[PDB]
């Protein structure tokens, strides 16, 4: 803003895991030519 | 510091927060503040000393 | 704030048995923080080495020490490292202790007076001891310098229990020697916080850090002179006010 | 069938694995199984028994490595309760490390090596960052000779090459290979293999990666 | 002599305390001043510098929104969603990996107080001698060994101060040693309900609740107050009532204690030492307490007072029963800014006498309890924390807002033990429900002919009568339009009669609306059994109301009107219904000289085109509440009208009126105009009709 950006109001990346998403999922969508589709959402980590 | 902009020059400020468990040149009253310039599509290195 | 000289680096690379990367040549002097050299071989009988100049292009206070590291390509865990600094011996940072644990002393020596200032900030909820002492002896050494003092009366006692006639030890860094300007057989009044205690029961010691305040006190015969007569009655009233009334907090 | 999430661990971490059970026709079944964990020497450290009824045939488990533990190769051995004659096994490693930042690939132009070529053997070096951008640095390459449980290093074949945009070329000639061994007759070399080792360093002196191709 | 000009705070007000030597800011609910709340004037005439957590000076006084803390770490799990900061009334859901088990709460939300609602979520495997401690929200944990004789350490982020144990050790049985830390900030206070609940739960044990003693056992209570220059209120006024209430409550359990009273400003002063043979009865100690005076001409020396207590308990061979006695020490310190020595070593030596921590097979841990109460905005949390005791499943440090809250807490404690007879009490436990928080509201649903649904609210005045707004209910409504919902159940109940105000009417003047006397009552023939989730409400100018205001019975109804409705902006609340749940909303009522100003904008209401006299339909009994005076506060709803109006004071809820209508329709845009004002019926004016119709139930109406 009116003040040049100093180092007081910035958050820092912290999460650095090595393996995640150890979940289990089930398919029960009504069939369509024998192919069931499920939609899931995931939140990415803080690594590059 | 990694810069990956095709046509740009950056002048950035770098700070290292202090910690009672370490000893460095940064005390409670005064803290490290460095000003550096990064060439485009490049990297820069800054060293720090710790006890 | 330090940089190598391009001409000397070029001359060194032009020599044999040493190799400098082609990329580092198009690295105009402004950005030359780190340098890397490849050595073909090192003798195991004599010392073969080099040297080069360093220029300064920027003025910065409290300059950090440098670093030099050397190792072999296949084995990385076996390496040698060294430090250096112009005004500091062996590049090691300043710290004072005895073989187990310690803080460091990269700080100042003192803070820097009117009557009301002394009245008010001697009642902070942080300060612990307020004494007046007579300096009995001084001893200089290598790691720090020590003073032995005698206590006349406990104006405001703290956690440590002392009685009149005991002796106390004060530790200080060398850089404060010119700052304090202490001499034999003189009276001072002093107060400090509680974080400065060092050692343990019973060989407690005090540290003259930034927050501790020490002031000279004239001899009793010269409070009739206006040099510090005002301060003489000011501190007398301050002492009797703490002894009789205390402090309004 | 046994699945583990990772391949190499550090002390103080945790190990998570799964077991799948199938019959001859490769369909889910439910029976009783037993699982043992074996240290490098061979003496079991922890054993357990489980049943996989009413789960469609997936068993998740867990273990927690201590802080003061040995190093090397550890084994997991599982078998059915009915027939202890047949066992199934899996391996993993325990060794402290720090995660790298880029990958190195070494490859020749021809898998074989005809002994009558005058160009020797040529290999190429390709290094790349993890997120897709290219890399620069310097590489050291060395060769070797592999016989049945035996390795011989040729000290004369050690080269330094600058890697720019992730591309380096190394060439080995007949003379060095012939002089490295005491066999003037070329036809005696048939039946012995070669391998190459490379090391890549950056221009900032920050990382160190090693890659090896054998056989 | 300090510069008192230019100390205005944006969005709030400020007050001067202790005759120009202190200044204190204030902003409405949902905001907090930055970065300090109270400033003091030093001797030099210079205003004190702004002391933050890290001395962050600002050039203007403003108050900002309340931010709930952001989670730091979570091991073996995942939570949704993520944001840099969480506003008020936001939700977080936890869910963790396969092959583990989750204990605690899965959905957590943070309310206006500043704390997340529920417990801590812990995902565990089940392969250790002693169980997972878990990460409290906001902290960070070091240590990952869960076998015998290991330790775990906690610490949290910047700008936060810890409250609890620093290191925890896995004991022999399988339980940890200490309490679960949860670090707080400056602006979170504790309300009287939780303080009373925690104090009672820690002091006694359950079976009702009775105190447990070994045979030939005894208790020794030591109360330590301070008289330094922090309040200067007459001669220890206010504390006397709290001490008397505590003595009575303790003696009510049929136990024989021995008391001791000390007072310290710079030197200790004993009043009733335990060694006296007359210090074992309540009357004598109360008489001795009722003669405390003042002697100051300042300072603070906690070490000397604690050493005096030590000398009091010291024995000069020990007598019989020293192995079967209990010691309780209550410290009412608002300061603890020590000047003359730290007080930790005294506690260490005191517990060294009793042979507590000097064994491994006989810990003997529960034979010494220390409670600390803190008052005001100058409390130093870190010093308070290190002095009290620390045990699991209990809380031993309390911090309140002001001096009134102490007597509030003790009055609530002394009133909790009463039967279900009294009016308007609320007692919420840790696992309560929505209806437990509001045990009085009832709902009536009607299908009016030639119209859709009609939902209205009401309060349970007594076991026979139900009060509801007369707009909802008309004379032509039959039993098909009479459905009651009380006790938290959908079950209906048969009625006896309905009563309307004789002067209630709705009828060429250009104003087809006439809300005069919007009072309706339903009279039953059924007795209700008072329980947990259902409770009545308490009405003004009644013997019970006088007994529920901590006043002598000489107060008149006019004096009660003045006290409950002074000529000032007065806090009040209405329990609105949102998202199929009930939640309270705060409002400010203006019965002062600004009542005319609040009513000066009544012409903006629709259908008020031909208002000849502004008060011809806006009767003087109307009360104008809500609006933008002085802050933009949401008003009530036309489609949700019917509910009662409740004022909250002395930890008690008192009926004041029934909602009538609002100026404009803006509530239906839920998915606030300045001129939007709420008009309500004052119940003081309708007193004669209720008095003439309430002479049978005998509820002490006077
Ligand atoms: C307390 O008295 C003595 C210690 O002097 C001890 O023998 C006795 O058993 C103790 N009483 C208990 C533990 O109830
Ligand atoms: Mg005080």
């Amino acid at each position: 803003d009116e003040d040049i950006i100093a180092e007081e109001n910035i958050v820092s990346r912290s999460e650095f895991p090595e393996s995640w998403l150890w979940n289990v999922e089930d398919l029960k969508e009504p069939p369509k030519n024998g192919i069931s589709t499920k939609l899931m959402n995931i939140f990415l980590k803080d690594s590059i | 510091l990694y810069n990956y902009r095709q046509n740009q020059e950056l002048k950035v400020r770098v700070e290292l927060l202090h910690n009672p468990a370490f000893c460095s040149l940064a005390t409670t009253k005064r803290r490290h503040q460095q000003t550096v310039t990064i060439p485009p599509k490049s990297s820069l290195s800054v060293p720090y000393v710790i006890v | 704030g330090f940089a190598p000289d391009t001409d000397d680096l070029k001359q060194l690379a032009n020599g044999v048995d040493r190799y400098i990367s082609k990329y580092e040549l198009d690295k105009a002097f402004s950005d030359r923080n780190t340098l890397i050299i490849y050595l073909d071989k090192v003798s195991h009988s004599e010392d073969d080495c080099l040297a080069f100049k360093v220029h300064q292009y920027f003025n910065v206070e409290l300059i950090q020490p440098g670093a030099v590291k050397v190792y072999a390509y296949y084995n990385l865990e076996e390496s040698c490292t060294r430090f250096y600094h112009p005004e500091k011996e062996d590049g090691k940072l300043n710290k004072l202790c005895r073989d187990e644990l310690c803080r460091c002393a990269e700080e100042n020596c003192f803070i820097q007076v009117t009557l009301e200032e002394r009245l008010d900030k001697a009642c902070e909820p942080g300060v612990d001891y307020v004494y007046k002492t007579r300096l009995v002896k001084v001893q200089l050494s290598n790691d720090f310098d020590e003073y032995i003092m005698a206590i006349e009366q406990t104006i405001k006692s703290g956690s440590d229990e002392v009685q009149v006639g005991q002796q106390r030890t004060f530790i200080s860094p060398i850089k404060c020697r010119e700052a304090l300007k202490l001499e034999e057989k003189k009276h001072y009044l002093m107060w400090g916080l509680s974080s400065d205690f060092w050692g343990e029961k019973p060989n407690l010691s005090y540290i003259i850090g930034k927050d501790t305040w020490v002031e000279h006190w004239p001899e009793e015969d010269e409070c009739q002179d206006e040099e510090n007569q005002k301060q003489c009655q000011d501190l007398g009233a301050f002492t009797e006010s703490m002894v009789v009334f205390g402090c309004p907090n | 069938f046994i699945q583990t999430d990772k391949t190499i661990y550090t002390p103080g971490s945790t190990v998570l694995y799964r077991i799948f059970t199938v019959n001859h026709k490769l369909l889910p079944v439910g029976r009783t199984v037993m699982v043992n964990i074996e240290n490098p020497e061979g003496i079991p450290v922890k054993q357990d028994s489980l049943s996989s009824q009413n789960q469609l045939g997936v068993l998740p488990l867990s273990w927690d490595i201590p802080e003061l533990v040995n190093m090397g190769q550890w084994k997991i051995r599982a078998y059915y309760e009915n027939s202890p004659q047949q066992v199934f096994s899996t391996e993993f490693e325990v060794k402290e490390y720090v995660l790298p930042s880029f990958e190195v690939i070494v490859e020749p132009t021809e898998k074989f090596y005809y002994i009558y070529n005058e160009k020797g053997l040529e290999v190429t070096i390709t290094a790349r960052f993890l997120y897709g951008k290219k890399v620069e640095g310097t590489a050291f390459v060395i060769f070797g000779i592999q016989d049945g449980e035996q390795r011989i290093s040729l000290p004369e074949s050690l080269k330094r090459i600058p890697i720019e945009d992730g591309s380096g070329e190394v060439v080995l000639s007949r003379k060095v290979l012939l002089d490295g061994v005491q066999n003037p007759r070329a036809e005696d070399l048939v039946g012995k293999s070669l391998y190459v080792s490379a090391t890549v360093i950056l221009h900032s002196g920050s990382d160190m990666v090693q890659a090896e191709r054998s056989g | 002599s300090c510069s008192l000009e230019g100390v205005e705070i944006k969005g709030g007000s400020f007050r001067l305390l202790q005759e120009g030597q202190a200044l204190e800011y204030v902003c409405p609910s949902g905001f907090y001043p930055y970065p300090v709340q109270t400033r003091t004037c030093r001797s030099t005439g210079s205003w004190s510098t702004l002391k933050t957590q890290d001395q962050k000076t600002v050039r203007k006084a403003e108050c900002r929104a309340i931010h709930c803390p952001r989670p730091h770490d979570f091991e073996n799990g995942e939570y949704w969603p993520r944001s840099p900061y969480y506003n008020v009334s936001d939700e977080i859901s936890f869910h963790c990996y396969d092959g583990y088990t989750l204990r605690g709460s899965a959905n957590r939300t943070c309310q206006v107080n500043g704390r997340w609602s529920g417990q801590t979520a812990i995902c565990d495997n089940g392969a250790g001698y002693c169980s997972n401690p878990g990460i409290p929200i906001g902290t960070r944990k070091v240590g990952s060994q869960y076998r015998l004789e290991d330790s775990v350490t906690y610490h949290c982020s910047r700008g936060l101060t810890l409250r609890g144990s620093q290191r925890r050790t896995c004991q022999e049985g399988g339980s940890w040693s200490g309490t679960e830390p949860s670090c707080q900030d400056s602006f979170m206070y504790d309300t009287p309900q939780e303080v009373a609940e925690a104090f009672l739960s820690s002091l006694t044990e359950t079976i009702k609740r009775k105190i447990v003693l070994d045979p030939s056992g005894s208790m020794n209570i030591y109360l330590v107050l301070d008289g330094s220059d922090s309040i200067g209120a007459s001669n220890f006024t206010g504390a006397k009532k709290c001490l008397v209430n505590l003595i009575e409550k303790v003696a009510s359990y049929g136990v024989k204690p021995r008391y001791g009273l000390v007072t310290y400003a710079t030197y200790p002063k004993i009043w009733v030492k335990v060694s006296e043979a007359d210090s074992s009865n309540a009357d004598w100690v109360t008489k001795q307490l009722n003669e405390i005076n003042y002697e100051d001409h300042s300072g603070t020396n906690t070490k000397k007072a604690l050493q005096a207590v030590y000398s009091m308990m010291s024995w000069p061979v020990p007598p019989e029963g020293w192995n079967r006695t209990r010691h309780v020490i209550i410290l009412m310190t608002d300061g603890l800014h020590n000047m003359g020595g730290d007080p930790i070593t005294v506690i260490d030596e005191i517990r060294d006498l009793l042979y507590i921590g000097k064994d491994r097979k006989n810990p003997r841990e529960d034979y010494l309890d220390v409670y600390v109460f803190g008052v005001g905005p100058l409390v130093n949390q870190v010093n308070i924390n290190a002095l009290a005791s620390k045990k699991d499943n209990e809380q031993h440090v309390f911090k309140v807002k002001d001096m009134e809250n102490l007597e509030d807490v003790f009055y609530q404690m002394i009133d909790e033990s009463q039967s279900l007879s009294l009016c308007g009490m609320v007692w919420e436990h840790r696992k309560g429900t929505d209806y437990h928080k509001q045990p009085w509201q009832a709902k009536i649903s009607v299908i009016r002919p030639s119209k859709g649904h009609e939902s209205c609210m009401g309060a349970v005045v007594s076991e026979y009568f139900v009060l509801t707004a007369a707009h909802c209910f008309t004379v032509d409504d039959k039993e098909h339009s009479i459905k009651v919902s009380v006790g938290g159940e959908k079950r209906d109940l048969e009625i006896e009669v309905v009563l309307f105000h004789p002067n209630y009417n709705i009828n060429e003047a250009g104003i087809p609306e006439f809300y005069d006397y919007d009072v309706a009552l339903i009279k039953l023939k059924n007795k209700l059994k008072y329980g947990q989730t259902i409770r009545p409400i308490c009405l003004p100018c009644t013997e019970g109301t006088t007994r529920a205001l901590r006043l002598p019975p000489t107060t008149t109804c006019q004096q009660q009107k003045e006290e409950l409705l002074p000529a000032q902006d007065i806090k009040a609340l209405f329990v609105s219904e949102e998202e199929k749940k009930l939640t309270r909303k705060e409002v400010y009522i203006k019965n002062g000289d600004k009542k005319g100003s609040c009513e000066r904008d009544a012409q903006y209401a629709p259908g008020y085109d031909k208002v000849k006299d502004i008060s011809e339909v806006v009767t003087p009994r109307f009360l104008c509440t809500g609006g933008v005076s002085p802050y933009a506060d949401p008003n009530t709803c036309r489609g949700d009208s019917g509910g009662p109006l409740i004022v909250h004071k002395r930890s008690r809820f008192i009926q004041v009126g029934v909602i009538s209508w609002g100026v404009v329709d803006v509530c239906k845009n839920q998915k606030v105009p300045a001129h939007a004002r709420d008009f309500h019926i004052n119940l003081f004016q309708v007193l004669p009709w209720l008095k003439e119709k309430l002479q049978d139930e005998d509820l002490g109406f006077l």
